[PDB]
């Protein structure tokens, strides 16, 4: 971590406003992917009566 | 008696501008001068051979 302080002071404003990728990174909803999927079940007809 | 303020004492009066951001004096100087038990690391090497 060796810079001058006005540019190691640069690195922080872009590494962290790319920490805001991370709080909304690859979605947790891994199992509610499926629930993702669960919600075109329900317009499905029925063909068997 | 492998005293470290041999490696040390040349490498610190190599002559660098300081006006430069990277300082490839105070790289290598961060890289092996943290010392954890005295480079005992060599003995085990000549020990183990």
């Amino acid at each position: 971590l060796l810079a001058t302080p006005m540019i190691n002071n640069a690195i922080r404003s872009f590494l962290t406003a790319w920490d805001d990728i991370r709080i909304l990174s690859p979605d947790v909803s891994s199992k509610s992917l499926s629930a993702y999927l669960d919600s075109a079940v329900a317009n499905g007809p029925e063909l068997i009566i | 008696v492998l005293d470290p303020t041999v490696l040390t004492n040349a490498i610190t009066t190599i002559s660098e501008s300081t006006t430069q951001t990277i300082s490839p004096i105070s790289e290598i100087l961060r890289l092996l001068q943290p010392m954890g038990n005295d480079y005992a690391a060599f003995w085990k090497c000549i020990a183990s051979w």
